[PDB]
């Protein structure tokens, strides 16, 4: 049992020093870089008293990569691990992937092949990036094309940060978004997507944090990814796997898109006046606007809900709990799957980091689903980008680089088809 | 006063990297009017068949633009299509030999030869030019010192390069040697789809002026002969290094043109020319007295079935555009 | 690690580019001789993406002062900061110009070009990998108009594939320090709309504007002008010299803001502009910046964004600030404000911050905007133009280096063209 990970970005690395440390306080493990099988699926074992991540940090840019090795987690991870470029993407799927990206994969593919030879427990790949930008586009949409031919039959988790309605940080994200989603169609096998907006909007309300910044929004983000491979490190009463994932959430090949949504999140004077346990969770994590994701759940269908629980917690509350969501006439699951509920439960709690914003909690819970909510959502992004599309705006950038016109309408065409492919699967 | 464009599809015959892959033969044919593509037709002028020679083009095409350029006005043509699409065995050919030759030959056969027919008293001042693109620099051919040239205005804003050759001819055999010096310098890259990969726009400049010493009245015609490169693919073509440099900068034209012409489709306001250098020099052709004669090529492979529909769609644009003859 | 070339022309780009590497120089730490003697550890960690190290602890700017005549690098010699850079750099020649774009780019700056080319190509040999080039001129004039636009062709004959940026001061219709003003910005333009992929639209108009509305300046000198212009160069190269949240290169700024090949004349801004004498009486947190960047008296320019609409807005930040604030508060302005903003692109704000804000101020930003309302001022001096230029007057001069009456008439071309286009998107 064990799995590998790399971080693409601005967006991986910011996630993966502030997911990490909190993975390294949970095993003992001090910053320092040393303290039996809980460990060892992230954590090796080299020679006598000392541990290095399975994970790998690329980035064109050398500014974040450079940060941690000035950083305080410096003797943690390894040097030659933190890979760096010389030449940014500059919000371009190209530059990234055709001329920047080529003179820097071959590091990076024969880097995965030797950490996959030493390891004899792989059971996947999970890439943290986000198509937002432009580094997390190119670059990341190449990577897996390049691995997918060679191994092809272990999974692909990809964590995303997609863009807001109305909220942006950049301005030619469609154009970055349309483009790798391309590529992510045919070779992701499932893609949690988590939104920039509806997380501030998480530790608004609920954590009443008013003035948070982005090294808040990966703490729970961690919390997200670190509980989802908590079954794989502790024992449970009822293990899943990282393949659950696939088989039970995936019921078409081509839709595999997730969502992702958290609780409990209450602030550390709010936890001790509000009661803990696992009703007023599990109707916490249905609720529209606690979701990771501005989509209206209203609007679609759960194709498949999967739960799984943390801390103790029997598994006579989770079946009732589950059973009176079953009753709730304001959700509504469709005729292609009724019994699409999948429970999960870990021993070990959630952990808490020294001075961080969430607060300790006896249980929680990650609440994955599918559904066909994002299908306005990539209508959306389909909608303003024919605005820019139809005045061939940002387009001298991208043939610029090395492509045409031609794979722009191939996009365009091919989230035509994505987009009644939600319509007709949801009679 | 306003004539429109002509646009005229060919389909040729599959080529031997495309039959020993066993692509099915997509291209339907319904009359000379339009093509049906997976049941989606695209009306045209005239649609040219796999079937079709060299010497059946060049009379059904390029026969009236002779007549046209030598009355008065002014005229352009030149092709459009993606990778082995056929543009070069369509304009250029074989020069040497008299059936696979193409369109360049056997236009300016026809000016020699329309110059006998007429009386002795009409005096012709015939000059040609040629020069390539070369990471945006307009490196001559005729020339090797020089690779970089200036596009200057005339009196009436009509653009026109500075500093070219121009070499005054006067036998049709001279202007044999020309071309055949241009295709000896000009660049010529291997790759997986093409072996000679015309990496770069040809274009072959004659400026025809003519003048009768009975009337005295003088008369020129531009006679633009530009054979554009394919949109290669990098998956399919495999681009790396010097290649993939190229390619980048026949991307900018076909991508520039295409700003262009589809601005004139909906009737834009200003018609950007000036986004690209390539285009500035067609900007007579597009929007000047030139009769414009596009001629788009297509293969008849599902291979690249998505590029030949691209390719579909910007034909029947042009047919939308108009010339201010 | 993407290393960025200085280069200055005319006076006033020796001027603003000398003012650009003392302002940079204090939040480095650098010393005038050339030491360092700051606190922080990153500031070494990205001093070489403009300066080269040196025996002794020392650094030296990676500058080239180019300069016709030979009192401009006196002048800035003698400066504050006028040691530190290298002797060999500074290259010049001996009889001016005289306001003639003719000479300096014809006669007297082919002589030149000769001697500033063997310099840059061994400054851009010392480092491991260029990002760029920035430069500092003046559309009036002859040195800054004339040398300036000369070598920008030879640097993208040179450098086709490297970013090039323009900090290009302009002129202006009440504030005319120069008869030959228009002539000298028809001609520059015809070479800063094709040769470079970025350029800032600075006017000294607004720079007296600026001033008087919120410094309340009473004796307002070059220098004072200088700090402002001087303060917007650093923030646009802030992400590359000190790490941030959120990296914005000049190339990932560029791609946001040059929508098409031609439409990159950006309009900048900086803030917060406060007197010394009401700075206790504001707050400095992120929704007074907001409102500040996009007020229309606090940009640099003399155009009225009122009457046009912006294309794309780019906003790099400084300093530690909350995210929240920042991202909610972009999306009110273009929201409230949608007539004033184009409806073709969903989103026209680029925002990017950083951690390590300038000394003397916990939270700022710089402005850079590429608006359809820039045409107003092209139109103004092409009419000031073609005005001049209908009866042939102020021509004897330039024809007298060897230049071509057309080359006036394809730059009058250009002129009426790049109004177009923002007229097209407006
Ligand atoms: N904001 C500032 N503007 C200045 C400064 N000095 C000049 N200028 C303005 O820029 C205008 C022209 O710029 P220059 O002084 O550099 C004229 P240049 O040196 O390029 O040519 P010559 O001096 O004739 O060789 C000038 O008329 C002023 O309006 C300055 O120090 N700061
Ligand atoms: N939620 C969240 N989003 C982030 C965070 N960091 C970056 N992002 C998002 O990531 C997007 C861009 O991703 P990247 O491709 O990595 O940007 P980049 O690496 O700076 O790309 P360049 O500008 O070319 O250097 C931005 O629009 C952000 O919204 C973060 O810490 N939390
Ligand atoms: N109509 C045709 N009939 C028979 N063969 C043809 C025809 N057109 C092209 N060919 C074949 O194609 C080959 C030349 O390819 P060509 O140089 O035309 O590619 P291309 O379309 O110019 O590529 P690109 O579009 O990238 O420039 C010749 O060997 C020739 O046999």
């Amino acid at each position: 049992r064990e799995c590998i990970s790399v971080h693409v970005g601005q967006a991986g690395v910011q996630m993966g020093n502030a997911c990490w440390e909190l993975y390294c306080l949970e095993h003992g493990i001090q910053p320092d870089g040393q303290m039996d099988d809980s460990f060892t699926t992230f954590f090796c074992e080299t020679g006598a008293g000392k541990h290095v991540p399975r994970a790998v940090f690329v980035d064109l840019e050398p500014t974040v990569i450079d940060e941690i090795r000035n950083g305080p987690y410096r003797q943690l991870f390894h040097p030659e691990q933190l890979i760096t470029g010389k030449e940014d993407a500059a919000n371009n799927y190209a530059r990234g992937h055709y001329t920047i990206g080529k003179e820097i994969i071959d590091p990076v593919l024969d880097r995965i092949r030797k950490l996959s030879d030493q390891c004899t427990g792989l059971q996947g790949f999970l890439v943290f990036h986000s198509f937002g930008g432009g580094t997390g586009s190119g670059f990341t949409s190449l990577l897996m094309e390049r691995l997918s031919v060679d191994y092809g039959k272990k999974s692909k988790l990809e964590f995303s940060i997609y863009p807001a309605p109305q909220v942006s940080t950049a301005v030619v994200e469609p154009y970055n978004s349309i483009l790798t989603t391309h590529t992510t169609l045919e070779h992701s096998d499932c893609a949690f997507m988590v939104d920039n907006e509806a997380i501030y909007d998480i530790c608004r309300r609920n954590l009443d944090i008013e003035r948070p910044t982005y090294t808040n929004l990966n703490r729970l983000i961690s919390q997200i990814v670190s509980s989802i491979t908590a079954s794989l490190r502790f024992d449970g009463a009822l293990n899943v796997d990282l393949t659950e994932f696939q088989t039970n959430l995936v019921p078409y090949p081509r839709i595999h898109f997730p969502l992702a949504t958290y609780a409990p999140v209450i602030s550390a004077e709010k936890a001790y006046h509000e009661q803990l346990s696992v009703a007023e969770i599990t109707n916490a994590c249905f609720e529209p606007a606690n979701q990771m994701v501005k989509c209206d759940p209203r609007h679609g269908k759960y194709m498949a809900c999967c739960l799984l629980y943390r801390g103790d917690v029997v598994p006579k509350d989770v079946n009732a709990a589950i059973a009176a969501i079953k009753t709730k006439r304001s959700i509504q699951f469709v005729d292609w799957c009724p019994t699409g509920f999948k429970v999960g439960i870990n021993y070990q709690p959630p952990t808490v980091v020294p001075g961080g914003d969430l607060a300790k909690v006896q249980r929680a819970v990650c609440m994955l689903s599918n559904t066909t909510a994002i299908a306005e959502a990539w209508a959306r992004l389909d909608h303003k980008f024919d605005l820019m599309y139809a005045k061939r705006a940002f387009v001298h950038w991208y043939v610029g680089e090395g492509m045409e016109e031609g794979e722009f309408s191939e996009a365009r065409e091919d989230m035509a088809a994505l987009e009644k492919d939600y319509e007709e699967v949801g009679i | 006063a306003e004539c429109n464009i002509k646009v005229m599809c060919r389909f040729r015959p599959l080529n031997e990297s495309e039959v020993n892959r066993g692509d099915k033969y997509i291209a339907k044919f319904q009359g000379e009017d339009t093509v049906v593509i997976a049941s989606k037709p695209y009306a045209f002028d005239r649609v040219f068949q796999s079937s079709t020679s060299q010497e059946q083009v060049y009379n059904d095409c390029a026969k009236k633009i002779v007549k046209d350029v030598l009355e008065g006005y002014n005229g352009t043509i030149f092709a459009y299509g993606q990778t082995s699409s056929g543009k070069t065995h369509t304009m250029e050919g074989k020069l040497h030999d008299p059936e696979g030759m193409g369109i360049i030959p056997r236009i300016v056969q026809d000016i020699f030869n329309y110059i006998y027919s007429m009386d002795e008293n009409l005096e012709f001042h015939i000059k040609v030019s040629y020069f390539e693109i070369y990471l945006d620099k307009i490196r001559d051919l005729l020339d090797v010192s020089k690779t970089n040239l200036s596009v200057h205005e005339d009196k009436n804003r009509v653009p026109y390069v500075k500093g070219c050759t121009e070499r005054f001819v006067c036998s049709p055999d001279e202007v044999m040697d020309t071309i055949d010096e241009g295709k000896s310098n000009r660049h010529v890259a291997v790759t997986n789809m093409n072996e000679h990969s015309s990496r770069s726009h040809s274009i072959f400049l004659i400026n025809v002026k003519q003048e009768n010493t009975q009337t005295e009245q003088k008369l020129s015609g531009k006679l633009y002969l530009v054979d554009l490169a394919g949109s290669a693919k990098v998956s399919k073509t495999g681009a790396e290094g010097a290649v993939l440099d190229e390619a980048k900068n026949i991307n900018k034209s076909l991508s520039a043109l295409g700003n262009v012409i589809s601005a004139l489709a909906e009737g834009s306001t200003y018609v950007p020319y000036r986004d690209s250098k390539m285009t500035r020099i067609l900007q007579d052709s597009l929007g000047g007295n030139c009769r414009t004669t596009i001629v788009i090529c297509c293969s008849p492979s599902s291979y690249n079935e998505s590029e030949t529909k691209s390719t579909l769609l910007f034909g029947q644009r042009a047919k939308t555009i108009k010339n201010t003859v | 690690m993407r290393e960025i070339v200085h280069i200055q022309a005319g006076q006033c780009g020796n001027q603003i580019g000398a003012k650009f590497w003392e302002v940079i120089s204090d939040e480095h730490g650098i010393d005038p001789t050339g030491s360092y003697h700051g606190d922080s550890d990153l500031q070494l960690e990205r001093i070489n993406v403009y300066y080269n190290e040196a025996a002794g602890n020392k650094y030296v700017p990676r500058a080239i002062l180019v300069d016709l005549e030979p009192g401009t690098m006196d002048s800035v010699r003698s400066g504050p900061f006028g040691q530190i850079f290298r002797p060999d750099n500074f290259v010049f020649g001996q009889s001016g110009a005289g306001n003639n774009w003719a000479k300096g780019h014809y006669t007297e700056g082919a002589e030149l070009v000769d001697s500033v080319l063997d310099v840059v190509r061994k400054e851009s040999e010392s480092c491991d990998c260029l990002q760029g080039f920035q430069l500092t001129h003046s559309l009036g004039g002859g040195t800054g108009s004339g040398m300036g636009t000369l070598l920008i062709s030879k640097i993208r004959e040179e450098y086709p594939d490297r970013i090039m940026n323009t900090f290009s001061v302009m002129p202006s219709p009440k504030v005319s320090d120069t008869v030959v003003e228009p002539y000298n910005a028809t001609l520059s333009v015809h070479q800063l709309v094709e040769n470079t992929d970025e350029t800032y639209s600075i006017d000294n108009e607004a720079l007296y504007d600026i001033c008087f509305r919120t410094l309340k300046l009473t004796t307002p000198t070059y220098g004072d002008l200088n700090h402002l212009v001087s303060a917007t160069m650093s923030g646009v190269t802030t992400c590359l010299r000190f790490p941030g949240q959120l990296n914005a290169d000049l190339r990932k700024l560029a791609v946001n803001m040059v929508p098409f090949p031609r439409l990159h004349f950006f309009m900048p801004g900086f803030a917060p502009l406060t007197s010394r004498g009401s700075q206790q009486y504001r707050a400095l947190t992120v929704p007074e910046l907001t409102q500040q960047m996009f007020d229309s008296k606090n940009m640099m320019a003399a155009c009225d964004p009122r009457h046009g609409r912006y294309l794309t807005v780019a906003a790099i930040f400084r300093g530690r600030m909350s995210m929240k604030e920042v991202d909610e508060q972009m999306l009110n302005v273009q929201n409230k404000n949608s007539s004033y903003f184009v409806e073709w692109i969903p989103n026209n704000v680029k925002t990017a911050v950083c951690d390590i804000p300038p000394r003397g101020l916990k939270m700022s930003a710089t402005f850079i905007g590429n608006s359809t309302a820039i045409q107003e001022l092209f139109k103004r001096i092409s009419e000031q133009f073609t005005a001049m230029f209908r009866r042939k007057a102020f021509l004897h001069w330039y024809t007298g280096e060897g230049m071509d009456e057309m080359e006036f008439t394809e730059a009058e071309s250009n002129m009426n063209d790049l109004v177009s286009e923002y007229q097209q998107y407006q």
